[PDB]
């Protein structure tokens, strides 16, 4: 049971900055006081993430799920609820499914018959899918939750793992520093290659307050990671980036002294191979032993020993009229491959079903 | 297709299950169809089936006959296939089938049309009757031999097997020593349902009042054996 | 629906000189990407149909070399070398698509082969049978060929329709000459105010039907 | 293991990878348990950089796995009075496939210049080919069954865990632990160090 | 190598500098009834040094 909805209004997405945002603990290891380089999936520093606000707007894109995305979003009074994750969004296939209930939050994974418009609406009305016919796993979490609130979520994807992280601080978006701190990683090992996120509206048709949120993309890039005692992130460098954090971070100290330094090296990377024919691919004929008018018996079989020239697999009925090629050991794709040598062939005729005792063993 | 089973003087109240018993053969990974065919001259298309292998859904392709009255289910464990019946409204004679549908692989096909490429593994040993006919036990009735045919020295004669039911029957002259003109015509259908056979061999005139011509009439499903004697 | 028309569908064919059967579809096939969505089937009577040709222009399941079909656009036809003894059998066709399928009328190809003579047979109905109260006199026809013919009843020069029923056998791998035998049942009263009865024969081979009458009295 | 090295009648170790005899200490995470069979000699197909036809288009191992197969002969439960063809495989393929993923797609490999259009015709086959199973057949075409585990380690903790708990902590001595699979010697003493729960 | 035998029979160490002899015979260690005179030891508390 769904309701589908024709008051959106057309509108183009913004894009703002994201200055200091986009990292995490790449390991749970306790490193105090110490620089440290990891290569993992990082958002770069002054990334391009994309502005959706709603309000009357109803923004709620179906963006495919490439790689792992960062979620930010000033959230205020708590209009935002989950998302959803999946490939094709139908029962065909299995759906991560995050719906924030009335005071708790679960998690659930099936094969949801989600609709175009999956939204909720006191909060006593849950239109997101129909029904769910097979699934097995389900998790029961404990509830994460001028604007007031700033909460950001990152969403991975590696090894089947949902390594989901969640943060909530107090406050376009604003400029600083804020851990993401992991907190669940639930071994999910399903195929994700879109996803969509939740809203709830609120029923005064439908009423939605002021609220907005941001998408962002994880990419894989080295980051200089500075501990300090208390055992959490300070800052992060991008080597990438510019060159001036790339000198940071290849001689490892945030503070670089004037002078010339020697870092890394500039190269360009090729494209295609090449690989010419060299011609005279043809030495040896087979019609001769494959197309004669008289074929040696089965007491007295030719022994024929053919070397010194090539063995082409494309002009002695290759495409074949589907007879009984159905063998053991080599196959014809790999035959050309195969560099063999000193080919035996030896015909004779047969009766009936004795193809079945020409074979090994 | 080896053996089949199923088929039986069924009420058309009742439940009709049809199934094909198989051996070796790349049955999990194929498409299956029922074909039946009419006393008359022309066949049609019954019902077919997908497999789960190559997709999730079923790939259901139907007349209006067949959702009327029909259904299907597969197993996925063994090579057979079930089909069962819940209402018989006309059905009064079918084969049932069992081929073989020629495509290893599915493109294009929606729930509406579907391409097929042939069949080549038809099968027979289903036939069902809804005459609600009984059985009994069968009557030979000796022929008089003549001499009326273009040669003279040569008399026909044979048993006549009438009101016997169902149609197998097997007929032999002097336990099936005598093979020289030995002829048996098939079964035919009357207005009560029955069968008639007539059965005659050809012999010399001149052995006739000599040699003794004993026909054996064997009938298996009534359990019935009658000997007996052509004399002039 | 798609229904089929078979034009040549009783015509007696001889072995050595090509013979062709043609079907009509009512939609249009020509949407192919080079594979004609179209197919020939055999039914050999009393043990299984069979595949000669499948979808396109092309040869499986073994079928011999004589067999080869063709076709593109509003033509379609089958070309045989040479029909053998081993060719009998209905034909039907077929097209890959209106997943509701229906096959076309049936044929019957009767090979013709040489004219054989056929002997005129009948059989009176025994005391025995009189006593049971049912008469029943058979007009049996053996080694003829061809196949086809007209076998009617006349008692006292008055035909009769509705209660003569035919039966007919397979080809015979010794003289591939067929046999007819018809039998015609009547109840004891009326046998007993009849006394002409005959049967007759209308044969291809023959200038003049046959007709064999006998009359009550005689063993 | 030790009650699964006699549940079944299994090679012993016929592999490259983690010690057989001290397995009872090993914390390994995130296995993955994938149970086929197949025909014959294809055990050694099943190796670590092997190139074959099973270990290329079927499944295929990397150069470092941390782990190795488990297999056994069955010729009652996996065969049949008559044919038992209820296994298929892939050795028709487009190009390599990657390793630690199955591709499952029935689609027609065509091998001349003109395609199809998903029918087996001229040049066009089918990659599933079935397995020829019977309790009479010899050596090499017996249906052998074969389960892979992979014991890769993470920075994860780990769910699995050898019985092996006893003892207690002792402060301010300089002992011998063994604590989550990595040998140590040191005093066990405490700190001010603030630690998250994760 | 790891197996019934060669961690409760007879265990190999290391280091051998060398290799073994083995052949097949079916005809005298085998008889007409059961040739049960043959024992091997399955269960052992420990490991069995080499
Ligand atoms: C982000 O992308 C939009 C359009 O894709 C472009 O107009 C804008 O300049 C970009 N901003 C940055 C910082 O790259
Ligand atoms: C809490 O969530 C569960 C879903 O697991 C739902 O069944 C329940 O109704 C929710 N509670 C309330 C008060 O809505
Ligand atoms: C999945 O659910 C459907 C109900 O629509 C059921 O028919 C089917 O058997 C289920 N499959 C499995 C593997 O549980
Ligand atoms: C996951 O889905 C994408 C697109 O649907 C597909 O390309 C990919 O092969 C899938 N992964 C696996 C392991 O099947
Ligand atoms: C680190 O911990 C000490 C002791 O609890 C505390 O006084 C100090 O404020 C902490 N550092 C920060 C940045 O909060
Ligand atoms: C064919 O071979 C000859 C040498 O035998 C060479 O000169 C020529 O370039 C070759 N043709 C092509 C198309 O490469
Ligand atoms: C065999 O050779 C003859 C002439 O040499 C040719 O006509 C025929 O097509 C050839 N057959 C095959 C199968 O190559």
């Amino acid at each position: 049971q769904c309701v589908n909805l024709t008051t959106r209004t057309q509108l183009p997405p913004a894009y703002t900055n994201s200055f200091t945002r986009g990292v995490y603990y790449p390991d749970k290891v306790f490193r105090s006081s110490v620089l440290h380089s990891t290569q993992d999936l990082f958002l770069p520093f002054f990334s391009n993430v994309t502005w959706f606000h709603v309000i009357k707007r109803f923004d709620n894109p179906v963006l495919p799920f490439n790689d792992g995305v960062y979620f930010a979003s000033i959230e205020k009074s708590n209009i935002i609820r989950g998302w959803i994750f999946g490939t094709t969004l139908d029962s065909k296939t299995q759906s991560l499914l995050i719906v924030n209930n009335a005071t708790n939050v679960v998690i659930k994974v099936c094969e949801f018959q989600f609709c175009n418009d999956p939204f909720l609406d006191m909060e006593s009305e849950f239109r997101v899918y129909s029904s769910a016919n097979n699934c097995t796993f389900e998790y029961v979490s404990q509830p994460f939750l001028n604007f007031k609130n700033l909460r950001e979520f990152v969403f991975k994807n590696i090894d089947g793992y949902f390594k989901i992280y969640s943060k909530h601080t107090p406050i376009d978006l604003p400029q600083g520093f804020s851990a993401l701190e992991p907190l669940v990683d639930l071994p999910i090992g399903i195929n994700i290659t879109r996803f969509q996120t939740l809203l709830a509206l609120h029923r005064s048709g439908w009423t939605a307050g002021a609220a907005a949120y941001y998408v962002g993309y994880l990419q894989p890039r080295t980051f200089l990671l500075k501990y300090n005692e208390n055992g959490t992130i300070t800052d992060a460098v991008d080597c990438a980036l510019d060159p001036l954090s790339e000198t940071k971070c290849t001689l490892k100290s945030f503070t670089v002294e004037k002078g010339i330094y020697q870092t890394s090296n500039f190269r360009v990377q090729p494209t295609e191979s090449i690989v010419r024919f060299p011609n005279i691919t043809n030495l040896c004929p087979f019609d001769e032993v494959f197309n004669a008018t008289r074929f040696a018996s089965v007491y007295a079989w030719n022994r024929k020993r053919i070397s010194n020239c090539v063995a082409d697999y494309s002009v002695l009925y290759n495409l074949a009229p589907f007879f009984t090629f159905k063998c053991y050991g080599v196959s014809p794709t790999k035959l050309n491959d195969l560099c063999f040598t000193n080919v035996y062939a030896d015909s004779f005729v047969i009766r009936g079903d004795e193809v079945r005792q020409i074979a090994p063993g | 297709q080896l053996v089949e089973s199923g088929g039986g003087l069924v009420k058309p109240g009742g439940s009709l299950r049809l199934s094909c018993a198989a051996s070796g053969f790349s049955f999990i990974t194929y498409n299956m169809n029922w074909v039946r065919q009419a006393p008359g001259k022309g066949l049609e298309w019954v019902s077919s089936i997908s497999s789960n292998i190559l997709s999730s859904t079923s790939y259901i392709y139907y007349a209006d006959s067949v959702k009327g009255r029909f259904t299907i289910s597969r197993d996925d464990a063994a090579n057979s296939l079930f089909l069962q019946m819940n209402s018989l409204r006309v059905e009064d004679t079918a084969q049932y089938y069992c081929a073989r549908t020629r495509s290893r692989s599915v493109r294009n096909c929606t729930s509406a049309t579907c391409p097929v490429d042939a069949f080549d593994l038809w099968g027979q040993g289903t036939m069902v009757i809804v005459s609600s006919a009984s059985t009994k036990g069968p009557s030979v009735f000796p022929l008089a031999p003549s001499s009326k045919s273009t040669s003279g020295g040569t008399a026909a004669l044979g048993c006549l097997v009438k009101d016997y039911f169902p149609e197998p029957v097997t007929v032999s002259w002097n336990s099936g020593a005598l093979t020289s003109g030995v002829h048996t015509f098939p079964a035919v259908l009357q207005s009560s349902g029955l069968y008639s056979l007539s059965s005659v061999v050809t012999v010399p005139s001149s052995s006739l009042g000599t040699q003794t011509y004993i026909c054996n009439v064997n009938h298996k499903p009534s359990n019935t054996k009658v000997d007996k004697k052509v004399e002039p | 629906d798609i229904v089929l028309t078979q034009s040549p569908l009783s015509l007696p064919v001889t072995p050595g000189e090509p013979a062709s059967i043609s079907c009509r579809s009512s939609q249009s096939l020509l949407r192919s990407n080079g594979y004609n969505y179209l197919d020939w089937y055999l039914q050999k009577p009393g043990q299984s149909p069979h595949l000669l040709i499948y979808l396109g222009s092309n040869r499986a399941s073994g079928v011999p070399d004589r067999f080869s079909g063709s076709g593109s656009g509003t033509d379609f036809t089958l070309k045989i070398s040479r029909v053998e003894a081993e060719d009998v059998g209905v034909y039907y066709c077929m097209q890959a698509l209106q997943t509701p399928y229906t096959f076309g009328q049936g044929t019957n190809l009767e090979i013709k082969r040489t004219v054989a003579a056929p002997s005129v047979f009948i059989f009176p109905p025994s005391d025995e049978q009189l006593k049971s109260g049912t008469a029943s006199v058979v007009c049996l026809l053996n080694n003829f060929y061809p196949r086809e013919a007209k076998v009617q009843w006349k008692v006292d020069n008055a035909l009769q329709s509705g209660n003569s029923q035919e039966s007919v056998t397979e080809q015979d791998s010794k003289d591939s000459t067929y046999s007819l035998s018809s039998t015609l049942t009547l109840s004891k009263a009326d046998y007993e105010k009849h006394k002409v009865y005959a049967c007759e024969v209308t044969h291809q081979g023959l200038s003049s039907p046959v007709t064999k009458s006998f009359n009550r009295g005689e063993c | 293991y030790s009650v699964l090295y006699n549940l079944a009648p299994f090679f012993t170790f016929k592999c490259y990878g983690v010690s057989p005899t001290k397995l009872n200490d090993l914390c390994f995470t995130n296995v993955y348990a994938d149970s086929f069979v197949i025909r014959g000699d294809e055990v050694r197909q099943i190796a670590p950089g092997q190139t074959g036809n099973i270990a290329d288009y079927n499944y295929k191992l990397p150069d470092d796995f941390t782990g190795c197969v488990i297999a056994w002969n069955s010729n009652k439960l996996d065969s049949k009075v008559s044919g038992n063809y209820n296994y298929l495989y892939r050795l028709f393929r487009k190009s390599n496939l990657k390793p630690f993923e199955r591709d499952i797609s029935t689609e027609i490999y065509q091998a001349g210049n003109k395609p199809c259009n998903g029918v087996a015709g001229f040049n066009c086959y089918f990659p599933l080919r079935s397995y020829s199973f019977r309790p009479t057949y010899g050596v090499g075409h017996q249906p052998y069954r074969v389960v892979v585990l992979s014991f890769e380690l993470l920075h994860a903790p780990a769910t699995v865990c050898g019985p092996k708990k006893s003892t207690n902590l002792v402060k301010n001595k300089c002992v011998n632990f063994n604590f989550n699979g990595l040998k140590g010697t040191g005093v066990l003493t405490e700190s001010n160090k603030k630690f998250l729960p994760f």
